[PDB]
């Protein structure tokens, strides 16, 4: 949780010339994958 | 086999066994029982062997983005840059090339008067490694050198071999 | 200035600028006139495979270049080798190539190594090596490398049925952009702004075998008269 | 053996390439002969790029058993290759008239086959051989 | 099923100058091989 | 039969240059060698 | 493996115990 | 060329009574972030190497 901290502060003021969902940042702890946002929003339509 | 099964027989009779590899037939000579057993293991040795057939799936997928956006500025008159390794090519080895570049005249008066044209290849070599858009706009001999780029990548990969074995039997592919 | 591209705009315009002819004056009133190399621009359109176009406008040269590159290719080799049963056959088409180590010699190209033995009917178990090579130039290496796919498995295939060893199916698809960004991204102008570079390959190997026994005589016949 | 002895670094050694044909029948009491038979067909290639010359070698090595005077067929290869190529622009190669001005197509088909036969012939009687060596002469 | 999630995903963006249909995509899980749209088209003619 | 039904699918749009018949494509299943179509054509006559 | 398992075996058959590969079976000869 | 090559940031001559006063300022700020995971899947008590 301490690095997962880190990451998701990375997150609130992110890549500036980029999306800020292409940052890797680790799942909350114990829930494995997901898929990115956008992915996921497509997976739902299909 | 004869060879294998000559090998493996040879425990079980401790009698010879010896196998005949060109017609891969193996002959035993024994007493009646001790026969009637290896029989029962040759029978039981014999057995046909199923073959499995393995088929890889290999999944490979790569993407790639970047975006590399600055502005760089100089002045060559008294040099002073601000200036970038960031980017694709600074501000100095540029204005450098491009005067470089530009016609030399060489005067000797009295009234000899030469002209010249000067090299690119320091030119040359400071817009070779441009990947972009690399854009000087002089204002007032202060040139500012605008540079930006959106490098988007991906790869996608299949391949699966597939290698038919016998079992118990090694497949290189 | 973009790399995907098969010549960048910087060597065309400096190979142009190098192939015009130049005049080189000294007053006082001699004039003198040169033709320049095309050394630097035959250098940069070597490299060309494809439309690349240059429209000069005001002094801004655009250089378009576009290619569709479309191959393909078919290959089908079988490789028949009769054999004693239990004995063994080597069956080669194709070179020896020397390879350094000193040096020694290494065969390539088509070649099918199988030792059969026979079920006492019909199926027949085969201990296979089969390899299809070739030279390919070494770059950059110490010395030639072999192109070289093979497999060597132990198959059990019926009488007269065909049974598949091996295979191969691969797929790629590599895509590939720069843009400026922003001018890019508009729908109708952004293509002036982009370069696009795109390529899909595609493979396919099977490698089968059929096994066929003789006994009679009159098989052997059968077979050889439609061979032959 | 008809083909030469050429020389192959490795030093140096005399390598043999050609026609050749090394043969160990033995006959079944009446009528098939079985063989062992080791069969090069070879010659000798350019060395590009090799440090020495390549040979250009076809060889089967099996053991056949085969009927007194019928033929019978050792080996083969049966090999087609059809590559295509192409290049266009592309929008422009598309059109069907005046698509052929910007498209360069390359098309090549190779086919190749090997068959290696083999006929024996028993010669028992001096009859048998004077018959045979009278009508090769 | 996820990196066939991310595979179609990218057929829906697709190659911007070649067709869609050459991106290779993993078959739906259990179903082994499938030929091409066009190819399968091709096969039901004859 | 898949391979086979992609060289069928090679034949169709075939050798721009070349006659389609010049394509290598697979016998069907279990037919073995067959002549070429002239060479067959060919051969009825003699 | 049979190549395991007849190593393992000898102790406690001290018989003899012999591994064929190719099946990956063990034959094993001894009293009942 | 050799003096400028090294120039990382803003180098601006400020020249007054043939005094030339450079003044050179920069912030160089950098950052990475990286997750690889590899997984291998094995026969208990056997060994993978990946």
């Amino acid at each position: 949780n301490y690095i997962r901290a880190e990451q998701l502060f990375r997150a609130e003021k992110g890549l500036r010339l980029l999306d800020d969902a292409s940052v890797p940042v680790l799942p909350k702890f114990g829930d494995d994958r997901r898929h990115s946002p956008e992915i996921q929003a497509f997976i739902e339509q299909m | 086999k004869a060879e294998d099964l000559v090998e493996v027989l040879k425990g079980v009779s401790e009698v010879m066994i010896a196998a005949h590899a060109d017609t891969n037939s193996l002959v035993l000579t024994a007493p009646q029982d001790i026969m009637n057993a290896m029989l029962e293991v040759i029978g039981q040795l014999d057995i046909r062997r199923a073959q499995v057939l393995i088929e890889a799936l290999i999944v490979e997928m790569a993407e790639g983005d970047g975006i590399n956006l600055g502005v760089q500025w100089g002045s060559l008159e008294s040099g002073s840059v601000i200036q970038y390794g960031n980017t694709g090519a600074s501000i100095g080895n540029v204005m450098i090339g491009l005067e470089e570049a530009k016609d030399t005249t060489q005067t000797k008066a009295v009234n000899e008067t030469t002209t010249t044209k000067g090299d690119y290849t320091k030119l040359a070599s400071a817009l070779s490694s441009i990947q972009g858009a690399a854009v000087s706009i002089a204002m007032g001999d202060w040139t500012a050198l605008i540079n930006a780029v959106s490098n988007d990548s991906s790869s996608n990969i299949l391949s699966s071999p597939s290698i038919t074995v016998m079992d118990n039997g090694e497949a290189s592919f | 200035q973009y790399g995907n591209t098969g010549a960048s705009i910087g060597n065309v315009m400096i190979g142009l600028e190098e192939a015009k002819d130049t005049t080189q004056t000294k007053a006082v009133n001699e004039t003198t006139t040169t033709k320049g190399d095309y050394t630097k621009l035959a250098s940069a359109l070597s490299s060309i495979q494809g439309a690349a176009v240059s429209i000069a406008m005001g002094d801004w040269t655009a250089l378009i270049n576009a290619v569709s590159n479309d191959s393909s290719s078919n290959i089908l080799s079988s490789p028949s080798i009769t054999v004693m049963d239990n004995g063994e056959a080597s069956f080669i088409v194709g070179e020896e190539v020397p390879v350094i180590t000193t040096v020694d010699r290494k065969e390539v190209g088509i070649k099918l190594k199988v030792v059969p033995q026979i079920n006492e009917g019909n199926s027949v178990q085969l201990n296979i090596e089969q390899e299809v090579s070739n030279v390919l130039g070494a770059n950059g290496a110490v010395d030639v490398r072999f192109a070289k796919r093979q497999l060597n498995t132990s198959v059990m295939v019926q009488d007269g049925q065909m049974l598949v060893l091996g295979g191969l199916i691969d797929e790629r698809a590599l895509e590939s952009e720069s843009k400026v960004p922003l001018l890019g991204d508009i729908p109708l102008l952004g293509q002036l702004f982009r370069s696009t570079s795109s390529q899909v390959e595609k493979k396919n190997l099977m490698v089968f075998i059929k096994p066929t026994i003789i006994r009679d005589g009159v098989t052997a016949d059968g077979i050889t008269q439609r061979k032959y």
